[PDB]
Order: structure tokens, then sequence, then C-alpha cells
């Protein structure tokens, strides 16, 4: 499963 | 810009064997970008019906792909891969060779 | 032995051909088992092995749910991207990044992945203390000093340790006809006369799994290191892979070369001749 938490660079 | 030529190798499934059905493969691997262009031909011409495994990439970065296709080998038929890539100053052809 | 889990994913602009184009990837080892294409009809992850059907919707929902908000944030990772390299947005570029698992046979962490790059290289990636992070350039070092802000890494380093091999473990019981079985590599070798002075002797391993593999030819018992051509390993398509090495010899001398096979499926090192 994918880890969830959205980050940006 | 870094610009990476794709490796090409032309190959079947299985062992070819005149008259009996198998897989004809034009992997490409090593390159980058990841815009590419690949066809399969049998005598030249080019093969409907091919399909291709989804982009995905090596440790180090460089793109490979699987093109693939159902077909009967002969002692006749010629079958080929070609490729277009931007580091290409133009399409490149390779033959399939049933001992490479 | 150890095992591993990996997401792939790759975003590349198109200027004036809408929007970046977003594919991502998933396997377990070798395996491929999920795959997600934003220029599909209907955008959803679908499986692409066995053991990952008995998931229930659920699983799929959070999936491509995910997914489709990767793809968003690379889109806004691609227009940061030109301002910190002051690029142009008529040019096409290209946002890779993958992160993921490996545990040992005991099913414990044995290390844990999280890098991205631009256009080919290396930008940002996790240290293997899943708690520091590794920049190439000055521009990466802004994502760093973002990042340990927010304290990404926590995050990261707390997946990675529990959910990534929690469902990295399942996966291997479910699949385990399959993700625990090794197909040991079917092997000969082919001789092929280039001339009345020399042959190629060619040393073949088809149909094996994991890909890992070491393949060596020997001339007198020695290894044959800057004279081997060695072609990349391939997928058959099955599943299985293939790779070959091959070494030009002096006809006669045939005898005197060996070819040496090793493989996870192999309880011995193989050893091969070329027998007429």
């Amino acid at each position: 499963r994918r880890i969830y938490d959205l980050i940006e660079l | 810009m870094i610009q990476r030529t794709p490796k090409i190798q032309v190959y079947s499934r299985h062992p070819a064997e005149n008259g009996k059905s198998n897989f004809l493969n034009c992997y490409v691997s090593g390159f980058h970008p990841s815009d590419i262009e690949v066809d399969l031909l049998k005598n030249g011409e080019r093969i409907e019906k091919v399909e291709h495994s989804d982009l995905s990439f090596s440790k180090d970065w460089s793109f490979y792909l699987l093109y693939y296709t159902e077909f009967t080998p002969t002692e006749k038929d010629e079958y080929a891969c070609r490729v277009n890539h931007v580091t290409l100053s133009q399409p490149k052809i390779v033959k399939w060779d049933r001992d490479m | 032995g150890s095992h591993s889990m990996r997401y792939f994913h790759t975003s590349v602009s198109r200027p004036g051909r809408g929007e970046p184009r977003f594919i991502t990837v998933g396997y377990v080892d070798d395996t491929l088992f999920v795959r997600f294409d934003s220029d599909a009809a209907s955008p959803r992850e679908e499986p692409r092995a066995p053991w990952i059907e008995q998931e229930g919707p659920e699983y799929w929902d959070r999936e491509t749910q995910i997914c489709k908000a990767k793809a968003q944030t690379d889109r806004e990772d691609l227009r940061t991207l030109l301002r910190y390299y002051n690029q142009s947005e008529a040019g096409s570029h290209t946002l890779q990044n993958m992160y993921g698992c490996d545990v040992g046979p005991d099913g414990r962490l044995l290390r844990g992945y999280h890098q991205n790059a631009y256009d080919g290289k290396d930008y940002i990636a996790l240290n293997e203390d899943l708690s520091s992070w590794t920049a190439a350039d000055t521009a990466a070092q802004i994502t760093q000093r973002k990042w340990e802000a927010a304290r990404v890494a926590e995050q990261l380093r707390a997946y990675l340790e529990g959910e990534c091999v929690e469902w990295l473990r399942r996966y291997l019981e479910n699949g385990k006809e399959t993700l625990q079985r090794a197909d040991p590599p079917k092997t000969h070798v082919t001789h092929h006369p280039i001339s009345d002075h020399e042959a190629t002797l060619r040393c073949w391993a088809l149909g094996f799994y994991p890909a890992e593999i070491t393949l060596t030819w020997q001339r007198d018992g020695e290894d044959q290191t800057q004279d081997t051509e060695l072609v990349e390993t391939r997928p058959a398509g099955d599943r299985t892979f293939q790779k070959w090495a091959a070494v030009v010899v002096p006809s006669g001398e045939e005898q005197r070369y060996t070819c040496h096979v090793q493989h996870e499926g192999l309880p011995k090192p193989l050893t091969l001749r070329w027998e007429p």
C-alpha cells in the first residue's frame, strides 16, 4: 500500500 | 540536459521453432528522456496490435520498456525492431536473431 | 531471504499538449503488481498480479485517490522546479520518485528508501537513517530546508518502518506461491564459428526469477572480465528473465573456457562447457 501523506518540494 | 540513448534487444520469449506460436520482444532500456517511438516489423512492415509495459525505471533513473507481440516465426519471415529517440539522428533498426 | 517493495512514479510535462503525464507502478521484488496511468480512459490503479486482486474496494479506492493526488503534487512540483532552475515553461521536464522498503528473512526492516530525480539527475534523497537528507545541488537544498522545517523525514520514517514492512509481509504471504519461489535458470552453451580462426561461445540463462543473476566466462579458470560481452538482464514477458554472456574464442581452444552461473534458485553455482 502507498504512503498517504502528500508532500511538495 | 543529459540524454541517454536506449539500448535495444529484440528476441523471442521462447526458443524459436518455425511454425510454433511465440512472442516477439523488443526491450528498450537505459534511455532518457522517456519520449520514445518503438515499432516491431515483419519484412519491413509495421505490425498492428503491439502492446507494451508501463513506463518504469532502473536505479540510475534511466527508463525501460517492453514491447511485445504474438507471432509464429518461419525460416523465411524477417523480424526487426525500429526505435526513434531524440538521441537518434535517425530511426535505429535492429534485426531479430534467433541466436541472441 | 530478503524482499523489497517499491513504488515508482514519473511525471513528464508536455507544454501545449495538456497536463503532465503521470505513470506509477508498484513492485514486490521483480514482480509488478499495480499500475496507474493518467492518460488511461478512466484513470484508476489496476492490479497486475493475481495475489493483489483479493484486496477489497476500499483498498483500490484509496490507492486510486492517492495516485491522483500524487499526480497533482508532481504537477505543482514541476512548476516549482522551473523556478528553482530559472527555466522556461516551453520545455518538457521529468520528475521521478521512488520509495519503498527492504525486509530480511525475519520480515524485519532492513532498509527504507525515498529519492527524487529531476530530468534524469539525482535531486534529493532520504538518508538510510530515515531522518536526514542529501541534496544534489543548491536548488535541492531549498527543498531540504522546507522538508526539515516540515519534518517530512519523520512521517516517511514512520511509514517505512510500519506500514511499508507490514503490507509487504502481507503481500508475501498472499502471493507466496510465486513471490517466495525462486525459478532457477535453465542453462546451456552455444557455439558460432566466426571465421576459420575464431568462434563465439555464448552462455544462456532462461526462465529465471528473480532477475538477480551472475554469469561469467573463464579462460583456464581466469575470469574474462574485460573480454566478456554481457547483455542486460531482460524480461521474457511471462514474469521470468533471460540473459547471456559471450566470448570470442580462438578455434581449437573452446575446451579451455567455462561458464559459471550463480542464482538464488540454484543449490550450487553451475559451471558449463561447450560439449559437441
